[PDB]
């Protein structure tokens, strides 16, 4: 259903909102017409390492089969885990670059619409004078 | 690297080792002489049949093929009267009963 | 429709 | 884009990693021992020659690696990172001043192409205004 | 979790607004119109579009939903059918953009 503050919002208390708005500047259902207030180089050397080592305990998870395998797919687990905290620290960055390069493409749109325009332009201004040299 | 040949030790290949011929390993091929389809000559070592009928056929009667798990589930000696037994038995008339095959 | 009733919107418009 | 490759890679890493083990899991062949190899009773057993498993087993090596170098060329291809925020904050504002210069050089460009029109057409009623005179 | 509060209460239920048969079910009643509240209530719900408060909006689509509702408020089970085809049209492309 609905919240149940939708029964504070008669027309006759929206009447007296403005003056205790006005008078709590200087506890009621005009308090739940108001709004409630607000809550409270890089890793790129590390993941080539992870990388190569998950290689490694694969060889490892392939030389071993007996039932050795269980203590080693633990470990492999682990790897698996750490590529994914690099990732995590790709999350934000790339999201600024993504906005860097929106903002670049803005720039060259802007230019080209005048450069357009204006080779529109000039070749009028030749063609008229073309006509001009041929009378006199 | 990390995790790698992080556990130091030697996880020797199993120890029945599949690789060596384990019927040799173990012992088990003078039973593989005994009760393989192929003899050790060369013939087949067949002609077993189905049911226990060689060791049925050690012992003298017709043997039509026809419990015990359910005695080794609840397992000290039994008791017996001699005189009410011989006195039981005593009374087998000389006459024929029923209808029933000698077979 | 089930984050409402398992979420605050139930009890809250259940508790007046 | 950028950060999407790297998730398929990983994921068809593992998806690798498993599909590889599960072909040999499932097909391969016996032995000779020391007598004969294969078993009378093979229904279940699926017996694969030699040939097609050992180059099976070099294409599903194979593909790993094609996948790994794919991933190298992958974090070797992607843009340049940096540890610090501070200068991908100062591009975003630089461009954004780049973005309100150009579009004021913008306006002025439009200004001048529009007085050139007026121009030309001061010509062109010039001309009407001398052939109506004319010819009636 | 314990007692929740009234900016969690609004803020789940403007969200819940970006549900097609949710506020389907909002539109077809009979009691909720007879006064003038529920409609004081969803025009009073609008400072969520505004800074700080649109930090939180999880959903985009509840926001512009309540400004289509406020605007239709202002100026009856004929177009209250005649808005749900519509989003329903524009639904599933947004839906494949998403995972």
């Amino acid at each position: 259903t609905s919240p149940s503050y939708v029964k504070f919002f008669t027309q006759s208390n929206l009447e007296k909102l403005p003056k205790y708005k006005e008078k709590k500047a200087a506890t009621c259902a005009l308090d739940y017409l108001i709004p409630p207030p607000m809550p409270k180089q890089y890793k790129i050397q590390e993941l080539r390492k992870l990388l190569k080592s998950l290689l490694l305990n694969y060889l490892e998870l392939i030389g071993v089969l007996p039932d050795m395998y269980e203590r080693k797919v633990e470990n492999i687990r682990t790897i698996l885990v750490n590529i994914h905290h690099l990732l995590n620290e790709y999350r934000p960055h790339q999201s600024r670059e993504s906005l860097i390069m929106l903002l670049e493409e803005q720039l060259e749109y802007k230019r080209g619409e005048i450069r357009e325009i204006e080779q529109v332009c000039k070749q009028v201004h030749d063609k008229l004078t073309s006509i001009q040299d041929t009378l006199r | 690297y990390y995790y790698y040949v992080d556990p130091e030790t030697t996880y020797t290949y199993q120890q029945p080792n599949p690789l060596q011929d384990l019927i040799s390993v173990y012992g088990l091929d003078d039973i593989s002489r005994q009760v393989a389809r192929t003899n050790l000559d060369g013939t087949k070592a067949v002609k077993l049949r189905k049911s226990y009928k060689n060791q049925i056929a050690d012992l003298s009667g017709k043997f039509s093929t026809i419990s015990e798990q359910q005695w080794r589930e609840q397992l000290q000696p039994p008791n017996f009267d001699w005189d009410l037994c011989s006195s039981v038995l005593s009374q087998f008339e000389r006459s024929y009963p029923s209808e029933f095959a000698n077979q | 429709e089930d984050a409402l009733r398992r979420g605050m919107l139930a009890m809250a418009s259940l508790h007046s | 884009d950028r950060l999407t490759q790297l998730q398929i890679c990983l994921d068809q890493m593992t998806e690798q990693f498993c599909a590889t083990l599960n072909y040999i899991d499932k097909n391969h062949g016996f032995e000779r021992l020391t007598v004969n190899e294969p078993q009378m009773s093979d229904k279940h057993a699926t017996v694969v020659p030699p040939e097609e498993f050992s180059n099976t087993i070099d294409e599903l090596s194979t593909d790993i690696i094609l996948k790994t170098r794919q991933i190298n060329k992958l974090i070797d291809s992607l843009p340049g990172v940096d540890v610090s925020a501070e200068e991908q904050l100062r591009k975003i504002d630089m461009l954004q001043k780049k973005l309100v210069e150009v579009e004021d050089e913008k306006i002025e460009a439009i200004k001048k192409k529009e007085k050139l029109l007026r121009h030309v057409d001061s010509l062109i009623e010039d001309f009407v205004d001398g052939i109506a005179n004319s010819k009636k | 979790n314990p007692l929740p509060t009234r900016f969690e209460v609004e803020l789940e239920f403007i969200q819940s607004l970006a549900n097609i048969q949710y506020v389907t079910y909002l539109l077809t009643q009979q009691q909720i119109w007879k006064s003038p509240n529920f409609k004081n209530y969803l025009k009073y719900l609008e400072y969520w579009c505004n800074p700080p408060y649109s930090q939180c909006i999880v959903y985009p689509n509840c926001l512009f939903i309540l400004k289509l509702l406020n605007g239709f408020m202002e100026s009856x089970x004929x177009x209250x059918x005649x808005x749900x085809x519509x989003x329903x049209x524009x639904x599933x492309x947004x839906x494949x953009x998403x995972x």
